[PDB]
RNA sequence: GGGGAUAAGCUCCGUGCGUCGAGAGGGAAACAGCCCAGAUCGCCGGCUAAGGCCCCUAAGCGUGUGCUAAGUGGAAAAGGAUGUGCAGUCGCGAAGACAACUGGUCAAGUGA
RNA sequence: AUGGUUUGGCACCUCGAUGUCGGCUCGUCGCAUCCUGGGGCUGGAGCAGGUCCCAAGGGUUGGGCUGUUCGCCCAUUAAAGCGGCACGCGAGCUGGGUUUAGAACGUCGUGAGACAGUUCGGUCUCUAUCCGCCGCGCGCGUCAGAAGCUUGAGGAAACCUGUC
RNA sequence: ACAGGAUAACCGCUGAAAGCAUCUAAGCGGGAAACCUCUUCCAAGACCAGGCUUCUCACCCUCUAGGAGGGAUAAGGCCCCC
């Protein structure tokens, strides 16, 4: 069914296609992962896989994850996250122990992934909603940049819910749909993903087959 | 009401009933009795059902 | 004085109310009737004096007329057209036991007792609840002549 | 009601099983099961038939006597010959054909069109122009037959489409 | 009763009319002017008024005979309408009534 | 017959202060639907309309003139909807209009002056206590103390459309 | 977005009361950017405060031993530090 890896955003580049036209293209290393523990409905009602990823010493791991680890009979990873399936059926060609590698991605695909937004701090409503701003002369006085009306008068007499104001930006997960692999490095373990995925470079991210067109 | 119901009486039957046998006990007693002396509010139960009519919804 | 309850004078019984072919509201102002305690002499408003109910098979509760599909159920999120409703048939097809539990949580006071008083019902969709280690004691739903 | 009260004859041939109100039958055609309104109640019949018993007058059961009856007969009378729907075109270009369980129309549109044989009946098409179809239960063939006329929308004009006879 | 558009929670008069003003208590969800009833103080006594008696909430998922399918009950008109209960009429009719298929089959009710 | 979206009528509300129009910024709701969606009859041949139903998810332009709303016009567009909310929103902004004091024209008055007539000019104050809302922590709880990975009751967002 | 579910107006099937008929009172189907899923995100302070696992899994003193209080630790965490 749908396919996943764990991996680290890299960095963009470029690439020219085989018609000449050039291709924005995000780096994205699908290191090898480790399955660490099978999720299914008999046991924890919902069927999922959990991978292991990233290198770490082990001096470095805390006694529960060592115990984890070392029950499932794996050595240590930096980062464990789960994938969740669909039925037993998905989850029946994946076994503890098993290394998953970037080549179960093939060209042409259609991926989805999962990173942390970059942080923002806080900002305003000009850049945390798009908010156009007033006016930057004829007689404003203060107000450039403020938000300007908040509400009603009687009949709200306080302020709705969900009202747009200005706070804390970024550092929320994002995924993007539909994004095209352009190469598969087997080599290198490194997919070529046409586009901008989410996060810093160094970033964890999670590739998956997109759930649309696919 | 809810030591009559556990004897399978309404508590306004009850209190038409011991009325017409003519017993004087007041509902602060009668509570009390019913707490307390659980065998005594069933046998005034008892009475209380000799003493109602035999059709309650009789033209009476 | 009158009576007051002291402290270890509250005992607590365990009752199961089979909700098959029971009309809501019956079923809804007896169970209230139990948990609130007001079938035992010693009953005090001030107390928690109350049973414990466990209400199975609760999917096949009765409900006449046409309210299977035209009563709803209402809730506001608190956001701005956050209104949503649910008609009592896809309640009972989605959430069971939400049914029985929205009708007897709305026939006992809106007090903090009340909210301790709701902690001694237990409503199952199936024939069969997990409590048989309390023994409970099969009730049934009847009324006192006069 | 008058209808409701005539038994409705039943078939040496046809097994007909009671069981409170579920009743079945099992023709030469096939098997096919009915519920009976609680109302009314249904006794097979000594005679060689059944009996519709309706035992009030109230509306509500003198109405549902005659359904009853008439959903009976209709039922019997499904399971020992069936059911047939007769169909046609009117017009030119209009072509239909069977391909094994499935039925390919043509009536001119950019794609093929298809339609599904659901089970209890089966398509018989002797030529492109008419066309039919058979089945042990009324209602679905109705329904079926129904949703094959609905292929093209109705023509007051030229009358390019089908029709019933 | 007048004025106003007999509209106003409009205004102006009459009333051994009431209440509030200056009146607590009970009821009407809340509720100066509506209903019951006029608080000298105390009581962990009783009987009632208005209003009530499935649960919230004290007391009846009261009894008997009927009606309603509209959640009517639990807001509204002109008007529209093969809903239904009761009662009253008339037309046609076993010489076979109505429907269905002036004459034939058929089989009790069929029409306003 | 509805409505209080129009002018009204009453003066119960405030004169020991309830900002008066448009505009900007930001909304939210209704459907009596402008486009897109689904149908019905056509005095519908097709196209295209008429007209009537259902439908509120999203969308619904930029300019000239005027302080304007309104309006007329210019280019477009799938379309350039109608309304409620102190005719939403000045402890968010403006001050062009109206509504002080200066000055002038016409008209009225003997005159001081006046004009729901015109004309030019003319101070828009405040460090947010509480509720509300947008974000971020501290404490305790979840029947020992911890740590990974999670299910989701329940919520929020998004929903447009054209040409070939 | 695709797909599914239940529907609006509407199109119907099988037919009673009302011997026929009638998309309807019994039923069964189709049917929309509206509704429920479906896509993305938050979410157990969800007080019914959830689940699957893994780690520590122990040592004293005091009053009167009924409970409490105090101290020292483990797994782990925080402060200081880059």
């Amino acid at each position: 069914a749908r396919k996943g890896i764990l991996g680290t955003k890299l960095g963009m580049t470029q690439v020219f296609d085989e018609n000449n036209k050039v291709v924005p293209v995000t780096v994205v290393k699908a290191g090898p992962n480790v399955v660490t523990r099978i999720r299914t409905t008999e046991r924890d009602g919902y069927s999922a896989v959990q991978l292991a990823y990233g290198e770490i010493s082990p001096r470095k791991v805390i006694k529960p994850v060592a115990g984890q680890f070392a029950a499932a009979g794996v050595n240590p990873r930096r980062h464990v996250a789960e994938l969740r399936l669909d039925d037993e059926a998905a989850v029946a060609e994946y076994e503890v122990g098993q290394e998953l590698t970037a080549e179960i991605f093939s060209d042409g695909a259609y991926v989805d992934v999962t990173g942390t937004s970059k942080g923002k701090g806080f900002a305003g409503t000009m850049k945390r909603h798009g908010f156009r701003g007033q006016g930057a002369a004829h007689g404003a006085q203060a107000v450039h940049r403020r938000p300007g009306s908040i509400g009603g008068c009687a009949t709200p007499g306080r302020v709705f819910k969900g009202t747009r104001m200005s706070g804390r930006m970024g550092n929320d997960r994002v995924t993007t749909q539909n994004l095209k692999v352009h190469k598969v490095d087997a080599e290198n373990g490194v997919l070529l993903i046409k586009g901008a995925i989410p996060g810093r470079n160094g970033g964890l991210v999670v590739v998956r087959s997109a759930i649309k067109r696919g | 009401n809810a030591a009559a119901r556990a004897n399978d009486i309404t508590y306004n039957r009850l209190i038409q009933g011991l009325k017409a046998a003519g017993v004087e006990v007041d509902r602060k007693n009668l509570a009390e009795l019913a707490v307390s002396d659980p065998a005594a509010f069933t046998a005034l139960v008892d009475v209380a059902r000799a003493a109602l009519p035999e059709d309650v919804n009789a033209p009476s | 004085p009158t009576y007051t309850p002291k402290a270890g004078d509250t005992t607590r019984s365990w009752y199961v109310i089979d909700a098959s072919d029971v009309v809501l509201g019956r079923l809804a102002s007896a169970a209230a009737t139990l948990l609130r305690g007001k079938h035992k002499p010693t009953f005090t408003p001030n107390v928690d004096g109350g049973d414990f109910v466990i209400v199975i098979n609760a999917d096949k509760i009765a409900v006449s007329g046409d309210k299977l599909t035209k009563k709803f159920a209402y809730r506001h999120s608190g956001y701005p057209g956050g209104l949503r409703k649910r008609t009592i048939g896809e309640l009972l097809e989605k959430h069971p036991t939400r049914v029985v539990e929205n009708a007897i949580i709305g026939m006992l006071p809106h007090n903090k007792l009340g909210r301790q008083i709701q902690k001694k019902l237990k409503v199952y969709a199936g024939p069969d609840h997990p409590h048989a280690a309390q023994q409970p004691i099969p009730f049934e739903i009847k009324q006192v002549a006069q | 009601s008058r209808i409701g009260k005539q038994p409705v004859p039943v078939p040496s041939g046809v097994d007909v099983t009671i069981n409170g109100q579920n009743l079945s039958v099992k023709g030469p055609k096939g098997t096919l099961t009915l519920d009976v309104a609680e109302p009314i109640s249904v006794s097979r019949a000594e005679d060689g038939a059944i009996v519709v018993t309706r035992p009030d007058d109230e509306r509500r059961s003198r109405s549902l006597h005659g359904l009853s009856r008439t959903l009976i007969a209709n039922l019997v009378t499904g399971v020992t010959e069936g059911y047939t729907q007769k169909m046609e075109i009117f017009g030119v270009g209009y072509r239909v054909q069977l391909k094994g369980q499935n039925l390919e129309f043509a009536l001119g549109y950019s794609h093929p069109v298809l339609i599904e044989a659901p089970e209890g009946i089966t398509f018989a098409v002797e030529s492109p122009t008419k066309f039919s179809v058979s089945g042990i239960d009324k209602q679905k063939v109705g329904q079926i037959s129904a949703v094959i006329r609905r292929l093209r929308r109705p023509d007051p004009y030229k009358g390019k489409g089908v029709r019933y006879e």
